[PDB]
């Protein structure tokens, strides 16, 4: 038995939708334990000037208790029957799901539509996540990987929904209303926007039946239905520059415009940032690692790290690269950097290639190695493609990339556009904006 | 494959100050030691 | 289709091949050893620290350009894991390229030279690897109470030590898997392969020594109190008397008190109702914290106890209601519904724990390097529930008896002695 | 062949290397291959071997040579570095192919 | 904290098709990029001549 | 080594650091404009000179 | 002292009491030579044991008194030579602080005879307790501690220094022929008491070097 | 204005009477001096 | 920087050129006509500008 085989003879993911519209997905396997969740498509990008932050302030609030079953309570029953509780929230979407066994099914979609239902938001206890979260804030501000991205998206999409931070403004923290976070709830967890997703030993019209129970009444108007159609958000070919050069290494994040989750493109530009990779100074493979950019990195001590990433949104997304590094080797990192983007532009290999999807191939599999992160791309899956992409069909489009193909995308997004550039830290040997527009032409 | 990176200055050496993001982490078993050909070294 | 079952045939050699087709389009081979710093010496230390970070240097069948090369080329990966006491060298890869990912796992374990400028060159990568594992306060002080708890082998560090690095000959590393790398101290499992295969591969290419080779001096117990001074405004701390051992009946009955007194919490940003030990500290002190139980089992011995990360001034508040928590749990403060709820939170944690590839392998070449042997998840679920409430309490009252060994590192300014509890 | 093996004997005291106290592999010119296999060469040798050639230094600035009963027999001629330059050139020759592919 | 940072407002600088937020900025930019480039190529024509 | 062949290149380097990388004030005016200026004034009246000297 | 020197009068800031521990540090850094020291509490300074210390340091002794010589006063030396076949050096270790002190003794020996001479060095204590002590021995040692002060304070540091240690502490000076009368009018009783003291008080060991062989402190 | 001086960094006497006179007679001083090398006892 | 021969951009390149600079201890005088070279330039100059002025 072997790849081409295995990858056909995956079960394939059921789905079936309520009348309120909440879809309903599973991938069955003979599994005693399972995870069980809602995938919500809503995010910072749903909130805005006033309640930044809100969807993130709720899901302090998600496991604190409910209506039915107060914090005491809720935590005592979940922790009982050895389950797992966790969920987060992004910029355009927020998750709550349950690690738990696969007879405990029906009970936990119970446990989840009640959280994302009938949650207490207690007047005392949004008092208290009040200075938790304002600690989270300071704690998530010394990760300068964190503070940079941040960033990027802050000048990337300047004066948009996505420059705002997931877990929003000070002010908004300190003075957000019980009010204005039960608004968010009833606003955007509403059930067509909302997809349970299971996967592990379980049965798919078990799963449907404990859903159409406790996922509840129909909508009454037509706008309750209506998914809505968010604003467009305005690339910005720009830079920001934090400099602080107390701070031990320096963090710069460049990049350019996605395509966006719908677009076949995003494909390859996941093969080409594969061609490139990452690194990070434990790689033990060294000097004679595939990726050019990683063996110059190597080579001349260009940094502690670097990552290339295609982050897509819905309408949108960022094909770029972010690297730490020392103080006097940022200019040359970032050269051998923008270097590599040429040459994916102009003389990438069919080898080169070769090499870069069946890395993808790895990757996309290993992917799904657990009930978890199986329901995490099924949830999203629907969530963002409308339908589940098996691995197959992954694969498929994936082995159709060839090296003219590659060139082709790549310098459709990247040569000669303006990039976004976010640089923290000690940052005099990068310098000017115009240097590195320059280096986005001629390799 | 996958993992996540990391990155310090020697010498002298190279997130933790809450109730809850600082959680998750207080010892479960010992201590395994990771480390590869391309993916960042870990540890538990 | 179909799932058909695992398989395990022991060679001549000694050799375990636990295999397993579970017709995922990833295949995951690992070769389990039964080395680590325990078999170390005062004169070799670290020489299986470097061990593990010399798996990409040349091999008498592939150079080291050609081993990450070659795997790279076909989206494949080797890393290696190890703790204080065993050795696993893993690869992962697509269905299609086992065969050739599996040459250069089989060249790396098997046939290394070690050779002494590719040794020397590799040296100066113990102080980064070190710096970088060491940015947790944990393994500061875990490090240290194996160091306070032991006398010997366990009492080395996972972690070559300071003075020793560069000092590693390119021989230490030669006579370490000669010693240690033996047939019937390994075994060949695998995830997504045919056992026809995994097997022939086992007997087609593997000659090292049979034997057992070097053994290690058992674990002596000391007791000892490390504390390390560094003005950081948290305090952990680890406070452990001699555990269980793998394979012991005492050993389920620790890891059911431990639920008992809980593990770290279920629930995201959640406080730990089950945890009678995060709730009987919160009860003590007011600021953020964390305080969970502790327990190892290695081959010969073990440790349990607790771990507290809290607050400078009021370490002393958490450390000794942590404390009065196991006193109180010896003393006969167990419901029969705790035993039966942390037996419950304990089946669980195992079972989705084997979800992963990761989680599969490991356990499953676990227990065929030990054991050589693969137990149904059903008799291992019998096991565990098998174990009354007496035998929690009893595992508490051998806490609270035994000699403590504790390890401790922060601003210690409040943080009370072993001889205050 | 034993006529080729008898011209190498001749060839080595025409050259006249072994009248500084020089070995063969002293004189190679060091290129990228040479350089990296002179890395790989252990303490002792290398050590002796920069005296040797600090030797032949002192002694061309001198116009001297060293007298005849110390000149290097050419049956007692150490190839030190030419077991490690082989591999430094194997191992180049295949990446150079490995990087075509 | 950084959350509490932003991007000042440069509609006070910014070309004409770019001005509006909730608009595509890509769709203009060969033409952004054409005629900037089309003032250096006639500049290196006329030092040409 | 050095990555680029601007940093290592005696001759470029030298090029490099006066003509290319070389850090400058952000702010100065017109007023720092004539010290080019000069030079290339002086390439234009030795190519000038050349060419009348030749008659 | 008046006409020039002031600022903040009274006693200010005081010291929480040395609380006694018995703890064993052990640094493992694979030098050839192992130090080792393991004492108890002593006896602070202006102690009544104070003197008693003294004496049973020089009894199983302190130093060589002669330029690459063998110590045959030494019972300490002496002791663990018997024992061991290489070089070392094996001394008494005394510290009188003012709330406190320590007393033990210090041995510098080679790695893997490190166990040989701590081991010894320990019995030569035990011994010494056990009424090992003669009446000489005192005298002899009561005489080498007489010595050893004198030619302290012939020095021009020695003297300002001893002056002004006890001109602090307790606001006078002593006549040295009555520090001459407190030394020696120390029993042999007393000497034997304080090696006793040693051998029953709670132990504590610091030692750096290749401690392979070192032997840790519940095994003395 | 006297004592003999020092040097080491940061970032033998193996025979019984070369290395004797070491094994703390008293315990442990520390000098340092405006002009004179930085004594240790 | 001590003296002044290392630091004065214009005597360190004097320096690092002519007085300070690394040379191999056993060069003959075939290494002689480079110095010779630039000297008879110097004169060739100097004796071309004289004759030159007439
Ligand atoms: C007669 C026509 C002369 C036209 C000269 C144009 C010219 O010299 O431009 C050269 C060059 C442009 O190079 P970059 O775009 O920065 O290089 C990116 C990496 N390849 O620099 C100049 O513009 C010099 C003129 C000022
Ligand atoms: C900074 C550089 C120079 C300056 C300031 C300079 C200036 C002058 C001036 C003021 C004149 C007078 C011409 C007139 O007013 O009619 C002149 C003439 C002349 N110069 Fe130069 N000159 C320079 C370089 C050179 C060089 C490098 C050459 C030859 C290699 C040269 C060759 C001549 C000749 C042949 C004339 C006669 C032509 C004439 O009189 O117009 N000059 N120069
Ligand atoms: C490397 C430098 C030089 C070389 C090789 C060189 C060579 C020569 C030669 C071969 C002649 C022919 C003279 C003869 O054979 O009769 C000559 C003549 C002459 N040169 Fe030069 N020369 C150099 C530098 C200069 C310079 C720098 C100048 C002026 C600035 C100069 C000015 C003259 C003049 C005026 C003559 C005519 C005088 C004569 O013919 O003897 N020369 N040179």
């Amino acid at each position: 038995a072997t790849y081409a085989q295995t990858l056909q003879n995956i079960p394939e993911t059921n789905v079936t939708t309520l009348d309120n519209g909440l879809r309903v997905a599973s991938e069955e396997s003979s599994q005693p334990t399972c995870t069980v969740g809602v995938w919500i498509g809503a995010g910072s990008r749903y909130e805005n000037e006033k309640n930044n932050g809100a969807g993130y302030f709720v899901e302090h609030l998600a496991f604190k208790g409910t209506k039915k079953r107060p914090c005491a309570a809720f935590e005592k029953e979940v922790e009982s029957m050895g389950a797992h509780f966790n969920g987060y929230t992004s910029r355009e979407q927020t998750a709550f799901y349950i690690k738990a066994l696969s007879k405990d099914m029906p009970k936990v979609v119970e446990l989840l539509a009640d959280v994302v239902q009938n949650c207490a938001l207690e007047e005392s206890q949004i008092e208290k996540e009040r200075g938790v979260i304002l600690q989270e804030l300071k704690e998530m501000d010394n990760d300068m990987t964190n503070v940079t991205f941040d960033y990027l998206h802050a000048t990337a999409f300047q004066g948009t929904a996505l420059a705002r931070t997931v877990e929003g403004t000070t002010e908004n923290i300190k003075h957000l209303t019980r009010a204005d976070l039960a608004s968010y709830i009833d606003t955007h967890f509403k059930a067509p926007r909302m997809v349970l997703a299971a996967a592990g030993g379980i049965s798919h019209k078990e799963l449907v039946d404990a859903a159409r129970q406790h996922f509840s009444g129909v909508s009454f108007t037509y706008k309750e239905d209506a998914v809505p159609i968010l604003p467009r958000c305005r690339f910005t070919g720009s830079e920001i520059r934090a400099r602080d050069d107390a701070l031990p290494v320096a963090h710069v994040a460049l990049a350019v415009e996605g395509p966006g989750w719908a677009d076949p493109d995003n494909v390859v530009l996941h093969v080409a940032n594969a061609i490139i990779g990452r690194y990070d100074r434990t790689f033990g493979g060294g000097k004679h690692l595939s990726s050019r950019l990683a063996a110059l990195a190597v080579e001349h001590k260009l940094c502690h790290s670097f990552q290339t990433f295609n982050t897509s949104y819905s309408d949108t997304g960022l094909f770029g690269f972010h690297f730490v590094a020392d103080p006097l080797s940022i200019d040359d990192m970032m050269f051998c950097a923008q270097g590599e983007w040429m040459r994916l532009c102009t003389s990438t290999t069919e080898s080169e290639v070769k090499r870069a999807k069946n890395h993808l191939r790895s990757a996309m599999v290993a992917q799904l190695d657990g009930t978890t992160p199986v329901c995490e791309t099924i949830g999203s899956h629907l969530l963002n493609y409308g339908r589940r992409i098996s691995l197959e069909e992954w694969d498929s489009r994936i082995s159709a990339v060839d090296a003219r193909m590659v060139r082709d995308v790549c310098s459709k997004y990247i040569y000669d556009k303006c990039p976004a550039l976010a640089a923290v830290g000690p940052i005099e040997q990068l310098l000017d904006y115009n240097r590195i527009r320059s280096g986005m032409y001629w390799i | 494959x996958x993992x996540x990176x990391x990155x310090x200055x020697x010498x002298x050496x190279x997130p933790l100050l809450c109730r809850e993001s600082m959680s998750g982490r207080s010892a479960r078993r010992d201590l395994v030691a990771g480390i590869s050909l391309n993916a960042p070294a870990s540890v538990r | 289709p179909g799932a058909e079952d695992l398989e395990i045939t022991k060679l001549p050699n000694g050799l375990i091949i636990a295999s397993l087709e579970n017709f995922s389009p990833a295949s995951r081979i690992g070769v389990f050893i039964k080395a680590g710093s325990r078999y170390e010496t005062t004169a070799n230390l670290g020489t299986a620290h470097l061990l593990r970070l010399a798996s990409p240097l040349t091999t008498k069948g592939a150079s080291s350009f050609r081993i990450t090369r070659g795997i790279e080329a076909v989206g494949g990966s080797l890393s290696v894991y190890s703790t204080r006491e065993k050795m696993t060298y893993c690869v992962e890869c697509l269905r299609d390229h086992v065969d050739t990912v599996m040459e250069y796992l089989l060249n790396v374990t098997t046939a290394p030279e070690f050779r002494p400028w590719e040794v020397t060159d590799l040296q100066p990568q113990l102080k980064v690897d070190k710096a970088v594992a060491f940015q947790s306060p944990q393994v500061g002080v875990l490090e240290n109470l194996h160091a306070a708890a032991y006398k010997t082998a366990l009492a080395n560090p996972l972690y070559c030590p300071d003075y020793r690095i560069g000092k590693i000959t390119s021989e230490q590393l030669h006579h370490f898997v000669q010693n240690n790398f033996t047939s019937a101290r390994m075994a060949l499992v695998g995830i997504g392969v045919k056992h026809s295969d995994l097997k022939q591969v086992a007997e087609q290419f593997l000659n090292i020594r049979s034997g057992a080779g070097t053994s290690s001096a058992k674990a002596t117990y000391w007791g000892g109190e490390i504390r390390e001074q560094n003005g950081h405004s948290l305090v952990h701390a680890a406070v452990v008397t001699e555990g269980a051992a793998v394979g012991s009946a005492e050993a389920n009955a620790f890891s059911v008190l431990q639920h008992v007194l809980g593990a770290g919490p279920l629930i995201k940003r959640g406080s730990s109702v089950t945890s009678k030990l995060y709730q009987g500290v919160a009860k003590a002190t007011t600021q953020p914290f964390d305080a969970s139980a502790f327990n190892v089992n290695y081959s010969d011995s073990g440790l349990f106890g607790f771990y507290t990360i809290s607050q400078a001034a009021h370490a002393g508040e958490v450390i000794r209601a942590a404390m009065n928590q196991l006193k109180a749990a010896a003393q006969g403060g167990v419901t029969e519904e705790d035993v039966t709820k942390a037996k419950n939170q304990l089946k669980a944690t195992y079972l989705m724990s084997v979800e992963t590839a990761q989680g599969l392998l490991n356990e499953i070449g676990s227990e065929a390097l030990l054991s050589g042997t693969h137990t149904a998840p059903s008799v291992v679920a019998q096991k565990i529930d098998s174990v009354t409430s007496a035998d929690v309490v009893n595992a508490a009252k051998k806490f609270v008896s035994g000699k403590k060994s504790m390890a401790a590192s922060g601003d210690l300014g409040s943080t009370p002695f072993l001889d205050e509890l | 062949g034993r006529l080729m093996d008898r011209i190498r004997k001749w060839y080595y005291n025409a050259a006249g290397f072994n009248k500084y106290g020089l070995m063969r592999d002293d004189t190679l010119y060091e290129d990228d291959d040479v350089k990296e296999a002179l890395k790989r060469l252990p303490e002792d040798l290398y050590n002796e071997r920069m005296f040797r050639i600090k030797r032949a230094l002192d002694l061309s600035l001198k116009h001297r040579i060293l007298p005849k009963e110390q000149w290097v027999k050419y049956e007692e001629d150490k190839p030190y570095l030419e077991p490690y330059l082989k591999e430094v050139i194997r191992e180049r020759l295949e990446r150079e192919a490995w990087n075509k592919k | 904290v950084h959350n509490d940072v932003t991007v000042p407002d440069f509609s006070a600088y910014r070309r004409e098709d770019v001005m509006d937020a909730t608009t595509s900025s890509q769709t203009s930019s060969e033409d952004r990029k054409g005629f900037s480039y089309l003032v250096t190529a006639t500049a290196c024509v006329a030092t040409a001549y | 080594m050095a990555p680029n062949i601007r940093k290592s290149h005696p001759l470029l380097k030298m090029i490099n650091n006066s003509l290319i990388d070389l850090p400058a004030p952000s702010n100065i005016s017109a007023w720092w404009n004539f010290g080019s200026l000069l030079a290339v004034c002086l390439m234009t009246q030795i190519l000038t000179g050349l060419l009348l000297a030749m008659h």
